[PDB]
RNA sequence: AGCGCCGUGGCGCAGUGGGAAGCGCGCAGGGCUCAUAACCCUGAUGUCCUCGGAUCGAAACCGAGCGGCGCUACCA
RNA sequence: GGUUGCGGCCAUAUCUACCAGAAAGCACCGUUUCCCGUCCGAUCAACUGUAGUUAAGCUGGUAAGAGCCUGACCGAGUAGUGUAGUGGGUGACCAUACGCGAAACUCAGGUGCUGCAAUCU
RNA sequence: GGCUCAUGGAGAACAGAAAUCUCCAGUAGAACAAAAGGGUAAAAGCCCCCUUGAUUUUGAUUUUCAGUGUGAAUACAAACC
RNA sequence: CAAAAGGUGUUAGUUCAUCUAGACAGCCGGACGGUGGCCAUGGAAGUCGGAAUCCGCUAAGGAGUGUGUAACAACUCACCGG
RNA sequence: UCCCUCAGGAUAGCAGAAGCUCGUAUCAGUUUUAUGAGGUAAAGCGAAUGAUUAGAGGUUCCGGGGUCGAAAUGACCUUGACCUAUUCUCAAACUUUAAAUAUGUAAGAAGUCCUUGUUACUUAAUUGAACGUGGACAUUUGAAUGAAGAGCUUUUAGUGGGCC
């Protein structure tokens, strides 16, 4: 029947993106450090593009991702923020979804007048127990048709879960 | 200017096969090779090391040398109006062993079985081969077999 | 001016006295052998050598 | 041009407009398709040919000229929708030219024979013995403007054609009585250009999903 | 209607890789360079220390390859240490060390180099292989294969490794993936090594989590108080398995409780066997009847 | 095709230690004159040809590619 | 017969969709003191075999399935080609004599087999 | 030693065709200094750790070939790494 | 040396159609009434065309094959017939 | 093959002569039987790369616009990007497949089988590997046909424009 299709979520990827690198993403890093508690990854940029205004190799973003019950508690506190409220959109078809919020000064934290003001994006990696055969090094495959996370699953998870709703 | 290099006008042969690509099978390392036996040329272009020349891929030698990875074969090379004696130094995927040599050495154990047994018993052996003989007087009976009187076809387009 | 090359009559020119196998002799070129093997072989030989020279009484 | 004669027999290996030819002169040839190219299979039962009886090359030229002769011949005594014309022979081989020029110029160009491999002259269809032409599809009730038109034509390409009433139906590699015997049942469909058959292989449903008329 | 990613000419031309890499199962560019031996010694048979962590098992064959398959010149499985008195961790480092131990000793065994290449009778937990003994024969090369698994400092692969060394077996390596191999300077301590050895590691866990929670010492260790076992007896309890793993490691099957025809005839009840060409040519007679009269 | 000089605002150009773009002409708007010109003031307009690299610093420095100009060669 | 560990050949074994799996085994799964590696015990590491599980993996079956592998007097002795002629034809090319002989297409079948060691109601 | 590349698909504030993040497909359609061809998918590719076999000794072998040279290459052996 | 393309020169051949009056010949009786058939227009009436298409006694004759007219009319072709 | 070589030379080949060692050998511009290698002719494109004609279907999410209630993340289109299943014709520098003719090797005394000897090589080993000792099997001596004698060496001429 449905024993071990328990669908928890996996991780939670909060990521801001810069176009500049020194003084702003030194502070953007203390800014993820403070709400995750774990040390972040400046993500380097891939190619120039000379319009945004960034070259490669020129370490732009940063991110980090948080897995269990903190993860949990940073998407409640990053939920009632968007009213637990998402639009049917920003819910991938692999049953994964996200969102962004604006004025990192929400959620709990102090404005922190030392560093000052950001937006970040949260992305739900959702999944159901047992997709280890993925991502393990030995006898790898694909989970059956049956364990695959898709967007209804996501999505009637979502409104049972955290008390909210769709929007559309 | 013309180009005569080492793996020129070898596009195709050097080529690995369709859906024979990737890996070397593990048999073709289990192999024993011996100084003696026969074994024919044809190179594995996914090895690129101790790789034969492409006049020597097709060939059959006799194996000289055995060393780690490698054997020595001799091959006949005709050049003008007589052969040498070319001394390669082949790793063990360009190589294989030839079911040639192999039937003869089991048709020369056939014939000792044949002629030690026939030595002590009533004897008619041949032990020589013979080819295709001219096929014996055979009655063909045409008992539901009543010839069928085929005719040559009118032409006709498509 | 001139022409090149041709290959013709040079199979002739071959075959009229030549084409010719390189003879095999027993006991083939014990050289570009694998060294060690040699090394020890000499003394395998010298070994039956000295045990025939014992049999002989 | 050159005349016709100086590049009638395929002498040369195909020489197709390549990544290495790179700079050809454009086909003067471009529509293969005339008439009714959108005619129903069964509005269309006669098919008539004009294959080669030779082997040679026809310069684009001929097509184009051939083309314009017969459809135009057709056209005008039938109607420009009682038929469907269709070359079936691509000018892909490239003919070359020497084209030996007066004065050596700036660049030094060259006299006779130093250097001679040519310059894209224009383009051939490399027809064979057997090889079809021009297939024709109309009623039954004309045959007569089509094989006239067809003869028209065969005063434009070099070498020896034929005029063939062929036992198919349409461009089908069916014949007339048998095309008719699967089209009694529900076995074949329409695209609108050709008719796709139902093969005796492949999912059950998925075949299902079309052919109602089979498994009836 | 963007993709069609898995087409007809896409299945025409895929080739699947060695059936072994599509299970997942065996890295065949360790296993060439591990089995092919020096030509030069014709049919010396390459033996390997094939060690396997599944969950609740430490399997550890020593296996020589033919080109019809593997053979097989002693197999050992850690669910067979309770004959020795190992009943509780199965699948951890002192495990691996007594399977490593008994798999050397039931070759030496096997082979009559019992006698000589006896291994380490006195355990300070240090990284030595056995020496070759001078007026005698040599002692087993045996070389570990470790698979899909990674070369981390303190893994119970090398646990096996340690084991078969002890064990007698010459399986050569350096200290360097062996737990207490202090990073910094270029030194092994034998103190963290001879602990895991004697499941030092476990017990020391033992008495911090009895003092700590209780709920999880009741979780954990639920097998370890239902035995009477306690945190301090496990080091002697190691010693008498690796005395008596040395004493008689004779190979012992099972009693093979309805033998392999009463296992084929139950085997055989439940599974589902292919249907005939009749059996075919009925069904979609019925999937086309289905279609055919309106439903 | 080769040889030499070039590529920056609408035009013609300077530019340098590598950190960071100006000069003249014009263009728009003022002032002066009765009015126009001359004249005196303000401004605005930039993928520093392109893709890579040396570099903490480049439009300059190296490489390759593209485009521009001039000359030489070329008489059916 | 089932399963595991290591395999041989490397699609009859892969792909796509579904539907079963008693036992054991495999797995998912539990924990973070230690060895160890991460931005994140997720992967990798150690601990337990305990807290749960066949939903996934895995194995098997199903489908006028894709693909692959077979076979045929299937097409076809066709295409092609070795040899021969003071054969034909303006030529392009072609027919015959003595030999060798495909590829497509069509139809029928098939859907891993096997080596060693251990385990299994 | 870890990982998988092109491209596509669905998605996350500013962020859009293009900055970063996540999953799904992905036999190579990428990448490997250049020409082109061959080769390569737990790698030969991309990221990370340590080094200097780009070393010493001279011989045999293959291609070009007169079986000369030169260049390049192969396989050992003896040392040291 | 000769090509494409042609010949009711003559020979053989391939497919389809006609014949107890064929039918071909090869001469000569009619080719019609309804009906001035619809729209286009001064005009189109058998013949500017988009197109329809029936009948009457019928031996047969297009609701029209060519000359003719502004438009008719007329002579004449199939079509059958002494 | 090399040369300031291209009207020339050295070099190897073809040629003659002098012979020599032995006496039908295990040789052959050959076939058969067995076992390789090949990517050319043909074929193929509803198989990859590249080329290429024709419609049908979906387009739906998306590049061109309203026809329209100003107005529709919209009813009707031409539409470009495509995807799907069909279609016509092609490739010296495409290819799954794949000839014919040419081409490698084997078809036995230097062979086979059974014991056993040294060795500083290799082996966990008394296992191997190379070479042997001692035995055993010669009518069919292990396919066909031929064999003009078979093998060996020295020396040196001319030639190195060729053409059909």
């Amino acid at each position: 029947q449905n024993p071990m299709r328990d669908l928890k979520i996996e991780k939670l990827v909060l990521n801001i993106s810069v176009g500049e690198s020194g003084d702003r993403l030194t502070r953007a890093s203390k800014v993820l450090e403070q709400l995750s508690g774990q040390t972040p990854v400046q993500s380097k940029a891939r190619y120039t593009v000379r319009t945004f205004g960034i070259r490669r190799n020129e370490k732009i973003a940063v991110h980090v991702t948080v897995r269990g019950p903190k993860a949990e508690e940073i998407l409640e506190r990053g939920l009632k923020v968007k009213e637990y409220q998402l639009r049917d959109r920003n819910f991938s078809a692999t049953g994964n979804f996200g969102f962004g919020i604006d004025e990192h000064i929400d959620l709990g934290i102090k404005y922190d007048p030392s560093i000052g003001i950001f937006g970040m994006d949260f992305y739900v990696v959702m999944n159901r127990p047992g997709a280890r055969v993925t991502r393990r090094k030995r006898c790898k495959g694909t989970v059956g048709n049956s364990h695959k996370t898709t967007k209804e699953d996501t999505v009637s998870w979502f409104k049972q879960k955290y008390d909210a709703d769709v929007l559309d | 200017g013309k180009s005569h290099g080492y793996r020129s006008r070898t596009r195709y042969m050097f080529q690995r096969d369709f859906r024979k690509h990737g890996a070397v099978h593990l048999s073709t390392y289990l192999k024993v090779y011996k100084v003696g036996d026969i074994v024919d040329i044809k190179a594995n272009g996914s090895i690129q090391k101790g790789m034969p020349h492409k006049f020597y891929q097709g060939k059959t030698g006799v194996v000289y040398n055995v060393t780690k990875s490698s054997v020595g074969v001799i091959i006949n090379k005709m050049v003008g109006n007589r052969y040498l004696e070319k001394r390669l130094n082949l790793r063990v995927e360009h190589i294989k062993h030839s079911k040639c040599r192999q039937e003869f050495l089991e048709r020369v154990k056939a014939n000792a079985a044949k002629r030690a047994e026939a030595k002590a018993q009533g004897v008619a052996v041949q032990l020589k081969r013979q080819p295709a003989q001219p096929r014996e007087s055979r009655i063909v009976s045409t008992e539901g077999n009543v010839p069928q009187t085929l005719a040559p076809v009118p032409y006709e387009t498509f | 001016k001139s022409k090149n090359h041709t290959a013709h009559n040079q199979t002739r020119k071959a075959h009229r006295n030549g084409i010719k196998k390189p003879k095999t002799y027993k006991y083939p070129s014990l050289k570009g052998v694998d060294p060690k093997f040699r090394r020890n072989h000499k003394h395998a030989l010298h070994g039956t050598a000295k045990a025939l020279a014992a049999a002989k009484k | 041009r050159r005349p016709a004669r100086c590049y009638r027999y395929q002498k040369n290996k195909p020489y197709p407009k390549s990544r290495y030819n790179r700079a050809v002169p454009d086909s003067k040839i471009r529509i293969y398709d005339l008439g009714k190219k959108k005619a129903t299979v069964d509005e269309f039962p006669l098919c008539v040919h004009l294959v080669s009886n030779e082997l040679e090359q026809l310069s684009s030229e001929a097509l184009e000229a051939a083309r314009i002769c017969a459809n135009k011949y057709m056209t005008t005594v039938s109607g420009r929708d009682a038929f469907h014309l269709r070359v079936r022979v691509h000018p892909f081989h490239v003919l070359r030219i020497n084209k030996m020029l007066s004065c050596a110029g700036a660049d030094r160009l060259q006299q006779g024979m130093r250097g001679a491999w040519g310059k894209p002259h224009g383009l051939a269809a490399r027809v064979d013995i057997g090889q079809i032409i021009f297939s024709v599809r109309t009623k039954d009730s004309n045959k007569d403007v089509v094989v006239e038109g067809l003869r028209r034509a065969r005063y434009k390409f070099p070498g020896q054609q034929k005029i063939i009433l062929s036992k198919k139906w349409g461009f089908t590699n069916l014949d007339r009585p048998e095309y008719l015997k699967k089209r009694e049942a529900g076995e074949v469909k329409d695209d609108g250009a050709f008719v796709k058959f139902l093969s005796k292989k492949g999912s059950l449903e998925n075949n299902i999903r079309e052919f109602p008329e089979y498994f009836a | 209607f963007q993709k069609d990613a898995k087409s007809s000419a896409y299945s025409s031309r895929f080739q699947t890789p060695f059936r072994r890499r599509r299970e997942g199962k065996t890295d065949y560019y360790q296993r060439k360079r591990l089995v092919t031996q020096h030509k030069a010694k014709y049919n010396t048979p390459k033996y390997r220390l094939v060690v396997r962590f599944t969950n609740k098992d430490i399997i550890c064959q020593i296996i020589s390859s033919t080109i019809t398959g593997d053979v097989v010149l002693a197999a050992a499985y850690s669910h067979e240490l309770p004959r020795y008195g190992i009943t509780h961790g199965l699948t951890n480092w002192a495990a691996a060390y007594a399977t490593g131990l008994l798999i050397a000793r039931r070759t030496l065994q096997k082979l009559g180099l019992d006698e000589t290449y006896k291994g380490v009778e006195e355990v300070e937990g240090e990284y030595e292989l056995t020496e070759a003994v001078e007026d005698g024969p040599r002692p087993f090369k045996v070389f570990l294969d470790i698979g899909l698994q990674r070369t981390t400092t303190g893994a119970r692969v090398f646990g096996a490794l340690k084991g078969a060394s002890d064990g007698g077996l010459y399986v050569p390596h350096s200290e360097n993936r062996f737990p207490g191999w202090d990073f910094e300077t270029e030194e092994i301590d034998p103190e963290l090594l001879r602990s895991y050895i004697f499941g030092g590691h476990v017990s020391q866990y033992m008495e911090e989590l009895a003092d700590d929670d209780e709920e999880r010492f009741s979780e954990l260790f639920k097998g370890y108080l239902a035995d009477d076992i306690d945190a301090d007896s496990l080091e002697d309890i190691y010693t008498s398995a690796h005395e008596a793993i040395r004493a008689d490691p004779a190979f012992k099957p099972t009693e093979k409780k309805f033998t392999k025809e009463q296992y084929a005839a139950e085997s055989k009840k439940y599974r589902q066997t292919k249907l005939s060409k009749e059996e075919r040519a009925a069904r979609v007679a019925a999937k086309i009847a289905a279609l055919a009269g309106q439903q």
